[PDB]
């Protein structure tokens, strides 16, 4: 054709089951059980976080090798 | 609420303050930094002429004139005032309050001991 | 978690009071902001040879305290009102401006 | 192993052929212009020293009918005798002699000649189809397309007559009218952009135009079957609505309307499966 | 197949025990640190601080 | 928006006394940096009590100058003790 | 092509063999159907929110005629949710680090 | 702001300092340049409304952050000279490799990309196929090796740490140059007194720490 | 996949014919290509044969995957090795397709 | 407009045709799927 | 008959909608190419 853009769902992909309609008040619940484990622990470490310095928490650095990390005045 | 201008003014002006209390900060590190090592190095060096301290490459051993040393004369200090002052020390379990009024006590404590 | 963590926590009305007594020193002190971000910005002054800045970031300093304190009485009084604005904020603008003439 | 060279020659040669798009060749060698020029595609896939060489003849205009098959068969006739061409009618009803005449996918005989001597008119085979000889195409495709259609009547239950005619009424037999007129030609189909793209799997237009007729008979009760299996992958969803079909119609027939009719009863056979089909 | 779990359970027990064993060894290869008058008065073993001094050789007076 | 970005940049501030003079808090930030000998002795239990006491950088800073006071006077009571 | 489409058509035949030997492999294959039936279902049977509602109103349950504004309500009152549980958050972290400043 | 080209210092008894000052004077202006535009930018979305500003923003503006905090960076350090970069392979390796994808310090031609395309045009050869298909071949690893290559921001990262380190080194070792005279006279007699090579900072904890555990006290 | 396989060679065979085809443009189809189509057209009349148990099943072999054959035989000339070639598929397969 | 660029696909690139539809499904399926994960991820 | 018809289409076009946002960034623009052609302040 010439114009097939429609705003209609798809009606290969509007089935319903044959328990009633789509599951989606399950679908729906368990999304939002999800959301609140998933969208508690980022607010719970945004809104906890207190930066402080106290010359202790630097502590000497090693390379890869373990060694303590030295580099030499002409390297 | 005001106007943006006016927000970016303060801005530059509270990292401009920001700027210059940690310059003041930088070069008061930098002072105790130089006079620190150059005292470690003066210790290390009376230390190792004393035959206190025996030094091999990156380890340390106690030497025959070990009881001599300034570095055991200090921690021995160090525990003579923090007992006969800081009593509690270590065993205050008072809250941050607590803590601060007998830190502020053991300090008066020892202006008046000095 | 993205944002940065803040470091020295101020109450509600210390940062409003910070706030415009930044927008007065900007207003008043630019100059000095000026030395000083100036006598900060080579390498030298910057990282390695901080002691030279020095004066002139006393003299910001020195500046900044005494905007902030508001000494004079009609300045006193524009920052409680500004103050009070900004409390009931929880617009403004005209108090700021009469408090940045005085 | 032929690869490089093919690669090589390829590019060449179409790098070699871009510039000369017409070689041009003359019948033979003449100063004096008083005859019409016309381009003829010569294409002889026997001898392999044999290609599109699309001759220019001059011939007198007054010399023979102006119609296009007339004027190919008087130069097939006296100048050129090797060209061929399939042309049976004579009179537009066959569809035998379509051909491009003049940019356009038209039956030859129903057809006229440009009379601007001036202006040369360039006659080619249908276009998007396999040449068998010069302006001769093969509608091989294209007849096993109406194998595919199923162009016959079919009932599903008999009439209890069994002595007489099917009852159709003059509208119910009009319902096929305009449709029934189609020489087969294939020069909308050779014109169709959708044949274009996708020669195999779309019918074309034509295809289209005679599966809407057979199922829009009065008499057939095989509508719903022609729309189930004209309804299958692009084979009716390849055609746009374009209209060069109906343009390019010696018959004046209107294949993009009768697309359209299929099209609109595929759709709403599509909804009468929902709509019909619960309990 | 749970004699052979508990059994890989036992065997890293065993190693943790020993690994436990020489850090205690360690530790308590330090010297003997006084704690007498405030020191015995207010001991600086503290629960926060207990790992500071685990297996750590103390003298301290009182009365039991 | 704006309010919250001017929280965030003022967060880095140390909140000074307002009738305090530059060179006064200059001078408490060197006696913060303040270069003793029995320090290091006493800046191990320091930190050690203070890991728990420590939260925020005002508790932090308190806390670090209260010890380093305490320290600078051990150490002037060292310098006065063992010649 | 040359003696070299000998070793063409060997890698088209071995390629084959390898194709065929990891699709028949007996537990390859039958992953490869469960999966295939899980795509199915995941794709076909979508938690779509419309749906056909072929069956007359008087059979139609309302648990059907309520999804819609079940999820409707229940995406909503997460969201309210979640902004006030935000916001009371930081207030607490604020007043708790204000004590805490102390 | 607009800093003067020419540096103050003596060269003759710093030289480190000295070429550090230079070239933090040469690059001052591109990168103050750079670093304006980004704040523009920002400035920018900020006054957006809705969600084309003000609502997704600082958090929807990530690459705009690193971008100006890597500028900011590369502003603070004039030059970073390529034997400094193999001391941060003592703790990072392909920091060369992280830096060149991150600071476009050359050309960055996909090389593996390259080999791999050729590679399947031997077989394009061998197995004979179109001469299109060998260089829509060769091009596809090619394009492959591109894509793998740019977009890399955790290697963005990588050299904003690397660069945190260098300038900590360069700052250091400014520091040595400056008090070399002074503790000149130190060094010799240490050197002769104290048969170590690890830093006294390190040592003085181990004395620390020994007199702590054994000692008379 | 035998329809898929005859798709494939009739594609095959129109790829090189294509006016957009500027890549490699061959008038003579190759020895391999050629072998194929012999091979594929054998068997097809093999499995159109063992269909005659079930005549609308052989109908519908040889309306589908016939259809592939008489493309491809359409697009080859008739010339040198090409009766060689559809000797297979021009006997009663070829009329079915009208030709 | 995942149909209608199949279709163009098919219509213009003669080699676009040499995959089955089984194929195409697997490649409308695969779409959507990265195109929820995109939707997702930019949320989350 | 399609349950909730005006909410699958509101759903398709606004998922159209976001996918387009969130791709493309069109509501999230650079300025650094007007930043030379601008005015400062201060
Ligand atoms: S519909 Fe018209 S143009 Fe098409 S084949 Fe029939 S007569 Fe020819
Ligand atoms: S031009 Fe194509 S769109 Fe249709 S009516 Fe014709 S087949
Ligand atoms: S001769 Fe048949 S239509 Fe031309």
């Amino acid at each position: 054709a010439r114009l097939w853009w429609t705003l209609d769902p798809s009606k290969y992909y509007l089935k319903q089951i044959s328990s009633g309609g789509r599951n989606e008040i399950l679908f729906t619940v368990l999304g939002v059980t999800a959301a609140y484990w998933y969208f508690g622990n980022k607010r719970c470490e945004h809104y906890w976080r207190r930066q402080i310095d106290n010359c202790q928490s630097w502590s000497r650095a090693q390379n890869i090798n373990g060694n303590n990390l030295t580099v030499k005045q002409y390297f | 609420m005001f106007s943006d201008f006016n927000m970016y003014e303060a801005k530059v002006f509270l990292k401009a303050v920001a700027d210059a209390q940690n310059t003041f900060r930088q070069t008061a590190q930098q002072e105790n930094q130089l006079a620190r090592y150059e005292s470690q190095s003066q210790s290390l060096l009376n230390g190792s002429t004393s035959g206190a301290i025996s030094i091999t490459g990156d380890n340390i051993q106690q030497g025959r004139n070990f009881k001599a040393l300034k570095e055991v004369k200090l921690f021995q200090y160090s525990n003579e005032i923090f007992k006969k002052y800081l009593a509690g020390f270590d065993s205050f379990s008072g809250d941050y309050t607590a803590f601060k009024k007998f830190l502020n006590e053991s300090v008066k404590k020892i202006e008046q001991d000095a | 978690s993205i944002l940065p963590p803040l470091q020295y926590t101020y109450s509600n009305e210390e940062s409003l009071e910070l706030l415009i007594h930044s927008i007065k020193g900007n207003k008043d002190c630019n100059s000095e902001r000026k030395a000083f971000n100036l006598c900060r910005s080579t390498v030298l002054g910057k990282h390695v040879e901080p002691e030279k800045c020095l004066d002139k970031a006393l003299v910001f300093v020195n500046c900044f305290q005494k905007v902030r304190r508001d000494e004079s009485a009609a300045c006193q009084s524009a920052f409680n009102s500004t103050l009070e604005c900004g409390k009931k904020y929880s617009s403004c603008q005209s108090q700021l401006d009469a408090y940045l003439n005085c | 192993s032929i690869c490089l060279e093919s690669i090589s020659g390829t590019i060449k040669g179409l790098q070699k052929a871009n510039y000369v798009v017409e070689h041009n060749p003359n019948l033979t060698s003449e100063e004096k212009k008083h005859l019409k020029q016309f381009l003829v595609y010569r294409y002889n896939p026997a001898d392999p020293h044999d290609q599109p060489k699309y001759v220019s003849y001059w011939c007198d205009i007054k010399k023979f009918p102006p119609m296009f098959l007339d004027a190919i068969l008087y130069i097939k006739n006296e100048l050129d005798p090797t060209l061929s061409i399939r042309r049976s009618c004579r009179e537009g009803i066959c569809g035998s002699c379509a051909v491009n005449c003049d940019g356009l996918h038209t039956l030859a005989c129903i057809s006229g000649f440009n009379r601007d001597l001036s202006k040369p008119t360039i006659i080619t085979p249908l276009g998007h189809m396999f040449i068998l000889k010069d302006l001769v195409v093969d509608m091989t495709n294209f007849y096993a397309q109406y194998k595919m259609i199923e162009p016959y009547l079919k009932r599903k239950t008999p009439k209890p007559d069994a002595n007489k005619e099917y009852p159709q009424s003059p509208e119910q037999r009009a319902l096929l009218d305009g449709l029934y007129e189609c020489v087969l030609c294939a020069a909308c189909s050779t014109s169709c952009p959708s044949y274009w793209w996708h020669p195999d799997r779309y019918l074309g237009p034509a295809i289209l135009q005679q599966a809407y007729r057979w199922i829009v008979d009065s008499r057939d009760e095989y509508t719903q079957e022609r729309i189930e299996r004209i309804a299958e992958d692009v084979r009716l969803d390849d055609c746009q609505q374009i209209g060069m079909c109906s343009f390019t119609c010696p018959k004046g027939l209107n294949p993009q309307l009768s697309l359209k009719n299929l099209m609109d009863m595929v759709k709403d056979f599509r909804q009468k499966r929902i709509e019909q089909e619960v309990l | 197949i749970g004699t052979l779990l508990y059994g890989a359970n036992q065997s890293s027990k065993a190693r943790e025990n020993k690994v436990a064993t020489e850090t205690r060894k360690e530790r308590m290869a330090k010297p003997t640190i006084q704690l007498t008058g405030a020191d015995s008065q207010n001991p600086p073993f503290t629960e926060k601080n207990i790992n500071d001094w685990l297996y750590k050789t103390v003298s301290i007076t009182g009365r039991p | 928006k704006l309010d919250q970005i001017i929280s965030y940049y003022i967060t880095p501030v140390r909140r000074f006394d307002k009738n305090l003079t530059a060179e006064q808090i200059y001078e408490q930030y060197q006696q913060a940096a303040q270069f003793n000998e029995i320090d290091a002795f006493t800046n191990i239990r320091f930190h050690r009590k203070f890991k728990e006491y420590i939260q925020t950088q005002e508790q932090s800073d308190y806390l670090y100058e209260k010890a380093k006071q305490i320290s600078t006077l051990a150490q002037k009571m060292f310098e006065k003790k063992f010649p | 092509n040359h003696s070299c489409q000998k070793v063409f058509e060997g890698f088209v035949s071995a390629l084959y063999d390898t194709s065929y030997f990891f699709r028949n492999f007996g537990p390859f294959k039958a992953t490869i159907h469960y999966a295939t039936y899980a795509n199915y279902l995941a794709q076909n049977w979508a938690p779509r929110v419309s749906y056909i509602e072929t069956s007359t109103p008087a059979y139609t349950l309302a648990k059907n005629k309520y999804a819609v504004y079940i999820v409707y309500g229940l995406i909503g009152g997460a969201l309210i949710h979640n902004y006030m549980l935000d916001n009371k958050a930081a207030q607490k972290s604020q007043q708790y680090y204000l004590k805490h400043r102390d | 702001v607009r800093l003067n080209l020419k540096s103050n210092v003596d060269q003759n008894e710093y030289p480190f300092l000295a070429k550090w000052d230079k070239d933090m004077r040469q690059n001052y202006e591109e990168y103050q340049n750079r670093i304006d535009a980004t704040t523009y930018h920002l400035q920018r979305s900020q006054r957006g409304i809705a969600v084309f500003g003000e609502w997704m923003y600082p958090r929807y503006f990530q690459k705009d952050i690193l971008e100006l905090e890597v500028l900011r960076r590369k502003q603070q350090l004039g030059k970073i000279y390529p034997e400094e970069v193999s001391s941060y392979t003592q703790i990072n390796p392909d920091i060369a490799n992280d830096l060149n994808l991150t600071f476009n310090a050359k050309l960055l031609w996909p090389v593996r990309g390259m080999t791999v395309g050729a590679g399947f045009f031997a077989f394009a050869h061998l197995f004979n196929l179109p001469y299109s298909f060998r260089l829509g071949l060769f091009v596809l690893p090619t394009a492959v090796e591109l894509a793998f290559t740019w977009g890399n921001k955790t290697s963005q990262f990588k050299s904003i740490e690397f660069m945190d380190y260098l300038l900590q080194y360069r700052v250091s070792k400014a520091l040595l140059e400056k008090n070399a005279k002074h503790f000149a006279e130190k060094k010799a007699a240490y050197q002769k007194e104290i048969n170590s090579s690890q830093s006294v900072q390190d040592l003085y904890n181990q004395l620390i720490t020994l007199v702590s555990e054994q000692a008379p006290s | 996949e035998f329809y898929w396989e005859l798709k494939t060679i009739y594609l095959e065979l129109s790829r090189g014919v294509a006016t957009s085809n500027f890549h490699n443009k061959r008038e003579v189809t190759h020895s391999i290509i050629e072998s194929d189509i012999k091979n594929s057209i054998h068997k097809y009349i093999q499995l159109i044969d063992d269909l005659k148990d079930y005549p609308e099943w052989q109908h519908k072999v040889r309306e589908e995957i016939g259809y592939y054959a008489h493309m491809i035989y359409t697009s080859v000339n008739h010339d040198g090795n090409f009766p060689e070639i559809f000797k297979e598929f021009n006997k009663v397969d070829s009329l079915y397709y009208f030709k | 407009m995942f149909k209608e660029l199949i279709h163009i696909f098919r219509t213009y690139f003669i080699t676009f045709r040499y995959l089955k539809k089984s194929n195409i499904n697997f490649l409308k399926n695969l779409s959507y799927t990265l195109i929820a994960y995109y939707l997702i991820i930019n949320f989350m | 008959p399609i349950r909730n018809i005006q909410f699958a289409r509101y759903h398709y076009l606004a998922a159209v909608t976001v996918f387009t946002y969130f791709a493309t960034r069109c509501c999230l623009l650079d300025y650094k190419k007007y930043y030379p052609l601008a005015s400062v302040k201060k």
